[PDB]
RNA sequence: AAGGUAAGUAU
C-alpha cells in the first residue's frame, strides 16, 4: 500500500508527540520543545 | 585588571587588515565574523559621541 | 494523522528519489509538528489515495536529514520539491521561487491539478512547466 | 405638495456588493470576457432598477 | 478508485469505417455548423444582451 | 525505499548528482573558531539574562491561567484513555476492518 | 526588497 506500515505510523506519532508538547507530554513547554 | 594600549599597535593592525580581499586577514574566520553581529551597535556610539560645534 | 511514508535517514530519501520510474516523487520537506506543515501533510494524504498510480509522496524531516537543507535552500516550512525523473522540475505558479511550494494548498483539487500538470511536463521531457492558476495573488478579496 | 427623496436601501447595496464579491471570487480560471460581461449585467441591472437612487 | 494516469494522447493508428461510423455517430458536426465568427463592426444587439 | 539502512561512506548530496538551487543570496549560510563561537554565545546569553527570570515567570503564569480555561487536547479524554486499557485483548482483535 | 531564472543538449 501507499501508506506506511503500522510500526512506522506508531513511530511517527510517538515522534510527533515527543516534539510537539502542546497536546502531549507532562507539560506544555513549547511547540518545538525537545522536553515538555 | 586591564589597562589601555598605545594607538600605534591599533594603527598597525588596521593597516595590516586594510582589506579582506587578500589572504591576510582570512584566518580570522569565525572570530572576525563574531564581531560583525554587533556592527550596528558601534554605529550608535559614533552617532552619540560625535562632537558638538564647540568640541574642536 | 501523518501516516505517509517518512525518510528516517537522509540517504534513504536520496535513493528513494533515485528509485523512480515513470512516476513523480513529491518530497515534502519540513516537520510534522508544525501546524501549517500538518495541514500540508493532511492535504497530501487526501491526494495520495486518488493519484497513487503516478504520484508518490514521501515526507522527510529537516532535523532528521539536515544535509539537504542547504542543497535546495530548505529554510521555510511546508516546502515541496517535485523531484521527478531524477530532475528537479521548474514549476512556475507566479512566484519568485519557481521550484518550491512552501505553503499548504487551500484546496485538494488544485494540488491534484498541479501534480498532474507536473507529471505531464516531466513525461514530455521539459525541465520547466507553468501552472494553470497563478499564485501571485491569494484572491483574498 | 410633497417631495419623495429616495436612495438605494442598505440591504440592496449590501446585496449588490456581495454579488460583486461573488463575481470577483470566481476569477481563478474564468475567462476575462465572462467576468466583464457579469459586471456589465450587474451594473446594468442596478442602474435599470434604480437609476434615480444610484444618482 | 485512483484517478487514471493522464498519459499523452495517442491518435488512431488507422482510421477505420467503424471508427468513422463512431465519428459519424459522435463528434462535433453540429457544433461546426454554428459559426462562432464575430464581425469586427458592432452588432445590432446591445452591449449586454447575452 | 522506506525501512532500508543507509550505506555510509557516501555523501547523499554529491552521490545523487544534484545542482545547487541558488534561490537568492543572503538567504542561506552558504578549535579556535569553536572557542570563539562559545565565547560569543556566552556573551549573548549574558546579555539576554537581563530580563529572563521575570519574563519566564510571567509566561509561566499566563500559561497556567490559559490551561484552566482550556487544557490540552488529550486532557479532555484522560479518563477515557485511563479506562481504555480495560477493553479485552480479543475485543480490538476482532475489530471490523470494513467501514 | 520583491511577486520578471525558458527549458534541452554534451563540453
Amino acid at each position: 500500500e501507499v501508506y506506511a506500515p503500522g510500526l512506522d505510523i506508531e513511530s511517527s506519532l510517538k515522534q510527533l508527540a515527543e516534539r510537539r508538547t502542546d497536546i502531549f507530554g507532562v507539560e506544555e513547554t513549547a511547540i518545538g520543545k525537545k522536553i515538555g | 585588571q586591564k589597562e589601555d594600549m598605545p594607538p600605534e599597535h591599533v594603527r598597525k593592525i588596521i593597516r595590516d587588515h586594510g582589506d579582506m580581499t587578500n589572504r591576510k586577514f582570512r584566518h580570522d574566520k569565525r572570530v572576525y565574523l563574531g564581531a560583525l553581529k554587533y556592527m550596528p551597535h558601534a554605529v550608535l556610539k559614533l552617532l552619540e559621541n560625535m562632537p558638538m560645534p564647540w568640541e574642536q | 494523522s501523518y501516516m505517509l511514508p517518512h525518510l528516517h535517514n537522509g540517504w534513504q530519501v536520496d535513493q528513494a528519489i533515485l528509485s523512480e520510474e515513470d512516476r513523480v516523487v513529491v518530497i515534502r520537506f519540513g516537520h510534522d509538528w508544525d501546524p501549517t506543515c500538518m495541514k500540508m501533510d493532511e492535504v497530501l494524504y487526501s491526494i495520495a489515495e486518488k493519484v497513487k498510480n503516478f504520484a508518490v509522496i514521501y515526507l522527510v524531516d529537516i532535523t532528521e536529514v539536515p544535509d539537504f537543507n542547504k542543497m535546495y535552500e530548505l529554510y521555510d516550512p511546508c516546502t515541496v520539491m517535485f523531484f521527478f525523473r531524477n530532475k528537479h522540475i521548474m514549476i512556475d505558479l507566479g512566484t519568485g521561487n519557481n521550484n518550491k511550494i512552501n505553503w499548504a494548498m487551500e484546496d485538494k483539487q488544485e494540488m491534484v491539478d498541479i501534480i498532474e500538470t507536473v507529471y505531464r511536463g516531466a513525461r514530455k521531457g521539459r525541465g520547466l512547466v507553468v501552472s494553470p492558476k497563478d499564485y501571485s495573488t491569494k484572491y483574498r478579496y | 405638495t410633497a417631495q419623495c427623496f429616495l436612495r438605494v436601501d442598505d440591504e440592496s447595496m449590501q446585496r449588490f456588493h456581495n454579488r460583486v464579491r461573488q463575481i470577483l471570487m470566481a476569477s481563478g480560471s474564468t475567462t476575462f470576457t465572462k467576468i466583464v460581461n457579469k459586471w456589465n449585467t450587474a451594473l446594468i441591472g442596478l442602474m435599470t432598477y434604480f437609476r434615480e437612487a444610484v444618482v | 478508485k485512483p484517478l487514471p494516469a493522464p498519459l499523452d494522447g495517442q491518435r488512431k493508428k488507422r482510421g477505420g469505417r467503424r471508427y468513422r461510423k463512431m465519428k459519424e455517430r459522435l463528434g462535433l458536426t453540429e457544433i461546426r455548423k454554428q459559426a462562432n465568427r464575430m464581425s469586427f463592426g458592432e452588432i445590432e444587439e446591445d452591449a449586454y444582451q447575452e | 525505499f522506506l525501512g532500508m539502512p543507509a550505506p555510509l561512506g557516501y555523501v547523499p548530496g554529491l552521490g545523487r548528482g544534484a545542482t545547487g538551487f541558488t534561490t537568492r543570496s543572503d538567504i542561506g549560510p552558504a578549535k579556535d573558531d569553536e572557542e570563539a563561537d562559545a565565547i560569543y554565545a556566552a556573551l549573548d546569553k549574558r546579555m539576554d539574562e537581563r530580563r529572563k527570570e521575570r519574563r519566564e515567570q510571567r509566561e509561566k503564569e499566563e500559561i497556567e491561567k490559559y490551561r484552566m480555561e482550556r487544557p490540552k487536547i488529550q486532557q479532555q479524554f484522560s479518563d477515557l484513555k485511563r479506562k481504555l486499557a480495560e477493553v479485552t485483548e480479543e475485543e480490538w482483535l476482532s475489530i471490523p476492518e470494513v467501514g
